[PDB]
């Protein structure tokens, strides 16, 4: 899991397994998780000898440097996907300085609610 | 709303931290006029330098040329000329910033200038720069230089060609490969014998030694 910075080449966030049900890649990667794959078969009906159609062979794996984030709001995928971001690479604007600095009339869910592995509390403390 | 306001009380109440923190809530409403001067009372040079080279305001941004004179706001300046015609500042900017074959094109596509690509890539000896000193060696021909530049580009038939004829052909061998051992004398000269200048290649043939 790896936030690339476009100037200072690759820097790494964080290794989320994919192991998710027998799951060895990863096919995707959606808000909440990432959907890796999974085994491909058809599942039985509960039940019975018949067998229903399979739901999807793509295991969402959690993502876990993004806590509080899926449960929460989308101003948390924002903010601390920002957060992260300033993670890998190294940052101050997005989370804090480009939601503070814009005149922006609201009272968020998540301004930014993770950001204290760059050490900062408060965005979590007068938003949440 | 109170960008007059909010900015004298971001003289104020501040010596640095403010300023660039109301320069920043500045852009927040979009007054240049206030955020970009109480940048360099802020120290904030830098984003001064990036709105000033941004804006087709590249003379607003030579002061700050004077803290970054680097390829990001020259050879942008430069590549603004180049739209607008000056392509002497282009190509100038290119060989600040290393586009060394894009300076040799415009020596031979736009700025005219045969004897400076001639001399910039027999000390430069590079490929693509070479390679448009290959077109213009199949324009002109220098000397050596031009066998040189005929042969780090690729274009092989025609310094080839020249060494078949012209005395051109122990450099053309030597920027070939190597145009010093009696093997490749041989062979060279084997296709002199096959394609005229037969004296110096039995001349090297005798430079063989046998």
């Amino acid at each position: 899991i790896i936030f690339v910075d476009p100037d200072k080449g690759i820097l790494l966030q964080e290794y989320q397994p994919i192991h998710t049900g027998g799951a060895t890649a990863c096919i995707g990667s959606c808000a909440p998780h990432l959907l890796t794959n999974k085994k491909s078969m058809v599942q039985p009906a509960p039940g019975s000898g018949a067998f229903q159609p399979f739901t999807s062979n793509v295991s969402k794996a959690i993502m876990t440097s993004f806590q509080g984030m899926q449960d929460s709001d989308d101003k948390t995928r924002r903010a601390l996907l920002d957060f992260s971001f300033n993670l890998a690479t190294g940052n101050m604007d997005e989370a804090f300085r480009s939601v503070k600095a814009i005149k922006n009339p609201a009272v968020w869910e998540n301004m930014a609610h993770m950001c204290i592995r760059n050490k900062r509390l408060d965005v979590a403390e007068h938003c949440l | 709303g109170d960008l007059r306001q909010g900015r004298q009380l971001a003289m104020q109440l501040n010596s640095q931290t403010l300023f660039k923190e109301c320069a920043l809530i500045l852009e927040g409403l979009q007054q240049l006029t206030e955020a970009a001067e109480m940048y360099e009372r802020a120290g904030q040079f830098e984003r001064a330098a990036s709105i000033y080279i941004q804006t087709k305001n590249f003379a607003a941004a030579a002061p700050l040329m004077a803290r970054i004179s680097s390829s990001k706001l020259q050879l942008q300046f430069a590549k603004a000329k180049e739209a607008e015609g000056r392509w002497q500042e282009a190509a100038a900017a290119y060989e600040a910033a290393g586009d060394m074959d894009a300076v040799v094109r415009l020596c031979l596509e736009r700025l005219s200038q045969p004897q400076r690509a001639y001399a910039i890539v027999r000390k430069t000896q590079s490929v693509e720069a070479a390679n448009q000193l290959s077109r213009f060696c199949l324009q002109s021909q220098d000397f050596g230089g031009a066998v040189e530049f005929l042969l780090m580009a690729g274009q092989m038939d025609q310094a080839f060609d020249i060494a078949m004829g012209h005395n051109e052909m122990d450099t053309f061998a030597r920027i070939v490969a190597a145009s010093a051992k009696p093997v490749d004398y041989q062979r060279i000269a084997q296709y002199y014998e096959s394609r005229g200048e037969y004296d110096k290649a039995a001349d090297m043939w005798s430079k063989c030694d046998q």
